[PDB]
RNA sequence: GAUGGGGAAGCUCCGUUUCAAAGGCCUGAUUUUAUGCAGGCCACCAUCGAAAGGGAAUCCGGUUAAGAUUCCGGAACCUGG
RNA sequence: GUUCUUUGUAAAGUGCCUUCGAAGAGUCGAGUUGUUUGGGAAUGCAGCUCUAAGUGGGUGGUAAAUUCCAUCUAAAGCUAA
RNA sequence: GUUUGACCUCAAAUCAGGUAGGAGUACCCGCUGAACUUAAGCAUAUCAAUAAGCGGAGGAAAAGAAACCAACCGGGAUUGCCUUAGUAACGGCGAGUGAAGCGGCAAAAGCUCAAAUUUGAAAUCUGGUACCUUCGGUGCCCGAGUUGUAAUUUGGAGAGGG
């Protein structure tokens, strides 16, 4: 089918022409033993699910309702931070430990910056194959991004 | 963010980085249709300055137009008046190229309402774009009174009427004596200072 | 002189369809005589009986078809308003009143006050 | 008019090719096949297959298409769609790691309901037992089988349940009437509001399983039997009071997990065979059947005890024991001893013959089948 | 349908009833006519085979 | 003369298989994952277009103010089940 | 006119000191050609080439360089009279 | 692991919920667009940036709150009339064409996004289900959204800290 002929053809293509060296740092990617180490380690500190939220929620409306230290109860939050803009943001502060970059976003212009960003400011950073992986534990389809701001002792 | 990183990797068009990606970009869009819907907008920071928000209801629609003076419609290029009509292929066609790539991606999506459409390729036999839309009919933009506007039918077919920023640009709207011309819609002008007045007490 | 409409709207739906079969009838008979007859005035009347029994019995399931299908979304199209199709893509009210909580606190803000000119 | 393609019509529209049901259903022949088994759709055989399969003469077999399109409109077709788009979203929360995504999906479902299958299939509830001996003879099939793969035990448990709660049932309105032990197990017959029911009742030995059958077409009728004699076990508990399901002691399940289990109780006797052996209190001994025995003796009012019972805990009331052994244990001197086939044959006639027969080691008569 | 009111179409005979010769020391009579059936019905294949 | 596409600011032009993902047949416990279709074959194009082109079938007698191989009597032939 | 309730632990505004103040790129601009304007050294629109900066850019009706000043912040958008 | 799932893209749906065709078309917003006539018979110019043709909504439309007008003691959303003015200015300087600031009047409204880490909690939202006080509201369930949905700021200003 011409979408598959397309889409070959367009691999070839990445393939066979020349790339400056801002692009093809991807590919590059972070060995699969210290990946799995990495992913092992994030996912310790997955954002929380939609239905932990609403039942800390429920927690801290309880706990007002009879309690005092109105939003303070609750122990203090621990996830890996995954916003595109918000790890950007991060980076150049700088409260950023690390900095993992999916090596296939489908614009290569969005991250291509990413790198020379993190060396000028020095914060770590590693290509991590696939998005999709670094999006399962940021529960959403995609991040194409992930960094540590805080964690435990 | 990656605003203005991307903001400034767009105007260097002339590296070699988005030197290669914008040919590898035309040649995608090359094998691809003349008029087909992009997945998602290839400069999402274009589109986010263009008043687009990624949520539902709102689309893009990648468009390709050729290049090229307009041709007079005539058989074997014939005159049928005054020599002076110089240059019969030379016509500029004074509408610019991407509002004619609006109409073409309005006529193909008549429902959605065009809003604003950015450069993102071109090739020597054609001149690509990427028009964004939005549906009316989506509850969500029916709410959240900042998008609601377009549901009004004044605003039907904006690109058709030139209101489209590329329309208000080739109809000249712009504000001064240079403007003058078209300051207010030229055929408006036209026929307010052709009117011959005639007050009941003539002056 | 012909069937009352409010006398039918009584009737169940099968007395009504046994109304409406019997002026059918009774039609079926008088179209037989005015051909035999020079002129059969009468049989203008039992054909707009028919016609009432049918817009009664129309009447009837139509207010039957608008029961079951109150207080629910999505009716049925024949039973939706036909004020005009311009007015069917005019944003309801619910959206003509939306604003952004930016506009919404900027008018709480500085309500437009009332004042006049004496002293 | 024009000329009517003569593969058009008569026997080619009447009958259709089982695959050209599973394209039409495009439901992948399994929920078919199992929809089939729960609508009662069954092959036919044209009469002419040369018309019914455009003159092929391959065995095709066919389902009076008009009864697939009937199947078409079925519910359980769009709840196993519903199911199959579940298992894809469970396959994704278990891919994506979220497992508690993937509990809260398994919480938010409900399995499919054959109970409207029930109702339409079988109008007329006695019709409904007129059909009853093969769901009985399926469940008490099933109940007595090793748990084995493909079957999780979970259905063999309902299967023992629905069994006991049946027998609880027969032995509190004593409808026993008939009986005949066999090689292949031990027969059964009761009336059912006069209807007769005939069910056999399996050996509790173990049994190979030849895997040589198709066991998923056996689980799918055990489950539609399972619905209909649920259904009938409530009218019949429904008709005379008696609350359902029955309370049941679990210490007593734990013993023997016998009749006893399942008591009946509310929110003359059919004279003869109902109260035989009236103010009897029979005792059994260890290598007679517990449970073939107990059942019939309690259905005829008789009491019973057994000394299965003493291997974990009085026999002060009792008036006879059965016994098996080749050499029996001196007996009491005030005590009546029995081989068991006494029971059979008092029960296949209901005339109480002489205690005298029956005694062991004396030869028994062969059988004196009722049939 | 009326089509599916109607039974399935007869195959190989079959009774619920059990044979009398399956009854827990049958009777000498149909035991021994229960045998005699089972074993010209197993010589029959028996020629065949041979 | 549409459709898939390619032109034209546009009313609309080209093209009829051309650079299209252009459905209709068989098997089945597809053997182990137990309530998830697994395995095989194929093949070009919509549609309109002749009452003198090809076509599946009726002959006689009688009958009206005006109809008939069409109406009545008789004897026929073709298609589908 | 009165009538139930609040929102008032929530939202908005005003002064001083401090460090900040991102604001739109095949765009502007310029070369060539067609059209048009009173715009006349080329007012505006349009085809092809080149194509950037932020104490920056446009305008200041005569084309250029040098030292300055007067006014706004385009390449996004809604709005009755 | 010679297996699965996830991401991205692309197809099928007589799928659930939607939208456009067309007519009218005096006025408006754009495209395309001639000659008759007038200057000698004209190819610049006039007719005309018109007639005809084409696309798009309304009761008005467009435009509209300046990359404005001005050089002054400077005014300050857009639009219409008087005047500016038949003037500056254009045009084989011939025919002819030909505007705009200021002044008075009619009517007066403001402003909204992108460009900000919420990161002590995507707080946003489309759709289905049940209920109700039904141009909508609540609980639940899928999904869009982290390549960015709400509040916070649009230069007149404006933001973290005291």
């Amino acid at each position: 089918p011409e979408y598959v002929r397309v889409q070959r053809q367009k691999k070839i293509l990445s393939i066979r022409l020349k790339v400056p060296p801002t692009i093809a740092q991807f590919q590059y990617t972070l060995d699969r033993n210290t990946a799995a180490e990495t992913f092992k380690l994030f996912n310790k500190y997955r954002p929380e699910t939609a239905a932990e939220k609403k039942e800390r929620l429920t927690k801290e409306a309880a706990a007002v309702a009879e309690g005092k230290s109105k939003q303070d109860a609750s122990p203090k939050p621990y996830a890996v931070k995954y916003g595109l803009n918000h790890v950007v943001a991060l980076i150049e502060n700088k409260k950023a430990k690390l900095v993992l970059i999916a090596n296939d976003v489908d614009p290569i212009e969005l991250v291509v910056f990413l790198p020379a960003l993190c060396k000028k400011m020095g914060v770590p950073y590693a290509i991590v194959k696939g998005k999709a992986r670094l999006g399962t534990l940021v529960n959403q389809k995609t991040s194409a991004v992930a960094a540590l701001t805080e964690v435990r002792a | 963010g990656a605003y203005k990183y991307l903001e400034e990797l767009q105007r260097k068009k002339q590296s070699d980085v988005l030197r290669f990606l914008q040919r590898v970009r035309v040649w995608e869009y090359r094998q691809k249709n003349v008029i087909h819907r992009a997945a998602r907008p290839t400069r999402p920071d274009k589109a986010r300055r263009l008043g687009y928000k990624a949520k539902q209801g709102f689309v893009i629609y990648r468009v390709r137009v050729r290049r090229g003076n307009r041709k007079r419609p005539v058989p074997k290029g014939a005159t049928y008046g005054k020599p002076t009509n110089q240059g019969v292929n030379e016509l500029k066609y004074q509408r610019s190229l991407r509002a004619t790539a609006e109409e073409r991606v309005g006529r193909r999506a008549a429902n959605l309402r065009v809003l604003n459409s950015y450069w993102v390729n071109q090739d020597s036999t054609y001149k690509y774009f990427e028009v964004i839309l939005v549906d009316p009919q989506h509850k969500a933009i029916r709410r959240d009174a900042r998008y609601n506007w377009i549901c009004d039918p004044v605003h039907k077919h904006r690109e058709a009427r030139g209101l489209t920023a590329t329309g208000k640009k080739s109809r000249g709207i712009n504000k001064g004596h240079k403007f003058n011309n078209t300051k207010a819609g030229r055929r408006k002008t036209w026929k307010r200072q052709n009117t011959l007045s005639l007050w009941r007490y003539r002056k | 002189a012909g069937v009352k409409a409010y006398e039918l709207r009584t009737k169940s739906k099968e007395q009504l369809a046994s109304q409406l079969v019997d002026l059918k009838k009774e039609l079926a008979e008088l179209k037989v005589q005015k051909l035999s007859r020079p002129s059969l005035p009468k049989i203008k009347t039992v054909r707009k009986s028919i016609a009432c029994v049918l817009t009664v019995i129309n009447e009837q399931q139509r207010e039957a078809v608008r029961q079951l299908y109150k207080g629910k979304k999505y009716q049925p199209k024949d039973l939706r308003a036909k004020k005009t199709r311009a007015l069917r893509r005019a944003l309801t009210k619910f959206e003509a009143s939306q604003v952004t909580e930016k506009q919404r606190k900027k008018q709480i803000a500085f309500p437009q006050r009332k004042y006049a000119i004496k002293a | 008019m024009r000329i009517k393609k003569k593969n058009t019509r008569g026997n080619a529209r009447n009958f259709i090719t089982r695959s050209q049901a599973v394209r039409k259903l495009q439901v992948s022949l399994a929920d078919f096949r199992r929809l089939c088994i729960f609508k009662g759709i069954y092959p036919r055989e044209p009469r002419n297959k040369k018309k019914a399969n455009k003159g092929s003469t391959a065995p095709t077999t066919f389902y009076y298409a008009k009864d697939i399109q009937y199947l078409m409109h079925e519910p359980v077709l769009a709840k196993f769609r519903e199911h199959k788009t579940f298992a894809r979203k469970l396959t994704r929360a278990l891919g994506r790691g979220e497992v508690s995504s993937a509990k809260r999906l398994e919480e938010n479902r409900d399995s499919y309901t054959l109970d409207h299958i029930i109702k339409e299939r079988y109008p007329s509830f006695p019709d409904a037992i007129r059909d009853i001996d093969d769901a009985l003879n399926m469940l008490f099939l099933f109940s007595n089988l090793p748990s084995t793969n493909q079957v999780s035990s979970k259905i063999i448990n309902d299967a023992q349940k629905i069994c006991n709660q049946w027998l609880a049932y027969v032995a509190k309105e004593r409808l026993v009437r008939k009986v005949f032990v066999s090689i292949k197990g031990v027969y059964y017959q009761a009336n059912i509001k006069g209807e007769e029911v005939r069910w056999l009742v399996p050996f509790k030995f173990p049994e190979n399983i030849p895997s040589d059958v198709d066991f998923r077409i056996m689980l799918t009728f055990l489950e539609f039997y399972s619905t209909l004699l649920h259904f009938v076990l409530y009218k019949l508990y429904t008709d005379s009071g008696l609350i359902y399901p029955p309370k049941l002691d679990l210490k007593k399940d734990k013993i023997i997990s016998g009749l006893s289990s399942y008591i009946l109780e509310s929110r003359k006797y059919d004279s003869p065979v109902a109260s035989l052996f009236s103010a009897f209190v029979f005792y059994v001994s260890r290598e007679v059947p517990i449970d073939i025995l107990e059942f019939l003796i309690l259905s005829c009012g008789g009491n019973v005890i057994s000394e299965a019972a003493m291997d974990q805990i009085d026999m002060s009331k009792v008036t006879h024991q059965i016994v098996d052994r080749p050499v029996l244990k001196n007996k009491v001197a005030g005590r009546t001893y029995i081989q068991p086939q006494w029971i059979f044959d008092c029960i296949n006639k209901g005339e109480l013959v002489p205690a005298n027969k029956y005694l062991p080691g004396e030869a028994l008569p062969p059988h004196l089948s009722p049939w | 349908p009326s089509t599916l009111d109607i039974e399935p179409i007869a195959v190989k005979e079959f009774t619920e009833i059990p044979h009398a010769g399956k009854s827990y020391n049958p009777n000498n009579k149909a035991w021994s006519e229960l045998i005699n059936k089972e074993y010209k019905e197993e010589k029959a294949r028996e020629d065949e085979r041979i």
